[PDB]
Parts: structure tokens; C-alpha cells; sequence
């Protein structure tokens, strides 16, 4: 699911803690990524 | 293993374990209980 | 004074052991630094 | 944890290589992350 929510109010621990693992690895990238996106447009900033 | 005597489960008997030399490999190599898992630990590295 | 794959006393590591300076209060004998590294040991 | 070596001073071949891959994809980006992380650096340097 997109969701943790529903998870916490309908799984067990164990399984909904790995499918958030997964969630927050997804996460995780995504953000580092953004902010890799950003900081190449602040050097072409930078530059400007 | 030669136990005498346990407690019953609803009020499961509690036992202190330390300061000893115990092989817990002979338990594997000894296939005498009818389940033998070692769930957070390898059998075949604890005698040592 | 010569570095090898060693299992100390049931704590296991690799490395060299050699006599050390350190202070290492009576109450330890083997204390982990960054990696969870030994310092002195038993030191 | 963040040692293996307990794991495989008491874990299995399967259970311990399934979080030694979960342990090794965290090292793989944190390593890379560090170097995009440097040769962002690396541009500022060449633009100065
Ligand atoms: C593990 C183990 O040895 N358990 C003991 C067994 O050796 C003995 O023969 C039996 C008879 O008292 O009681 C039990
Ligand atoms: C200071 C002291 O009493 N040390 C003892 C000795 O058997 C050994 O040097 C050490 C190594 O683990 O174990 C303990």
C-alpha cells in the first residue's frame, strides 16, 4: 500500500514493520534524490 | 534432560542459567527431543 | 606483535595484541572503541 | 545490528546473508551518496 496507516491499524508488528522497511527505503531515496535534484540546480545557479 | 519434574505452563517454572560450561552442539548431535530450534542463534556455533 | 583472525576468550576479533598503557578500570577489562573495537583486553 | 560478525559467530548461512544484504545495500548507497556528496564539492572546486 501507499498507506502505513491501515497497516498499523489492521497488521501485527513483524509484517508491518519489514512493509515499512520497504516504505522507508522508497522514502528514503526519494528524498535523497530530491535533494541531489536541488543541489545540481543550485550549482547551475551557483554558476549563473 | 533428565529432568525431574517441571512446572506447570500456566505458572511455567522459571530457572537461572549462567556461570557454567555448557556444550549445546551435543544437542544437535543428539537429536533426542522432538524439536531442538535455536531461533536467534546458530546450534552449531555455541559449544565453542 | 603480529596481526591474526583470533577468538579471545569467547570475545572473537582480528588483529594484534599487544601490552597496553591504557587505564582500564577493575570493573572492565575489554572496552570497545569506534568499530567496536577493543583498546585493552583481558590488556 | 551493525556487525556481522555476531551474526556469523551465531547465525545461520541464510538468515545472516539476508541481513547482511539488507546491511550491504545501506553501505552501497551510503558510499555512493559520499560521493556524489564529494564530487558536488568537486564541481564548486573546479568552478573556484
Ligand atoms: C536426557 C536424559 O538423559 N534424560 C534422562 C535419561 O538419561 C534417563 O535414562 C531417564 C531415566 O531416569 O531419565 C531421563
Ligand atoms: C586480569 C585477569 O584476571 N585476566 C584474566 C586472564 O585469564 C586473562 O588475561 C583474561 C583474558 O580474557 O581473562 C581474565
Amino acid at each position: 500500500s501507499s498507506v502505513l496507516n491501515d497497516i498499523l491499524s489492521r497488521l501485527d508488528p513483524p509484517e508491518a514493520e519489514v512493509q515499512i522497511d520497504r516504505l522507508i527505503t522508497g522514502r528514503l531515496q526519494s528524498l535523497q534524490t530530491y535533494v541531489t535534484q536541488q543541489l545540481i540546480r543550485a550549482a547551475e545557479i551557483r554558476a549563473s | 534432560f533428565n529432568a525431574t519434574r517441571f512446572a506447570s505452563v500456566y505458572a511455567w517454572n522459571r530457572k537461572r542459567i549462567s556461570n557454567c560450561v555448557a556444550d549445546y552442539s551435543v544437542l544437535y548431535n543428539s537429536a533426542s527431543f522432538s524439536t531442538f530450534k535455536c531461533y536467534g542463534v546458530s546450534p552449531t556455533k555455541l559449544n565453542d | 606483535n603480529k596481526c591474526v583472525n583470533f577468538n579471545f576468550n569467547g570475545l572473537t576479533g582480528t588483529g594484534v595484541l599487544t601490552e597496553s598503557n591504557k587505564k582500564f578500570l577493575p570493573f572492565q577489562q575489554f572496552g570497545r572503541d569506534i568499530a567496536d573495537t577493543t583498546d585493552a583486553v583481558r590488556i
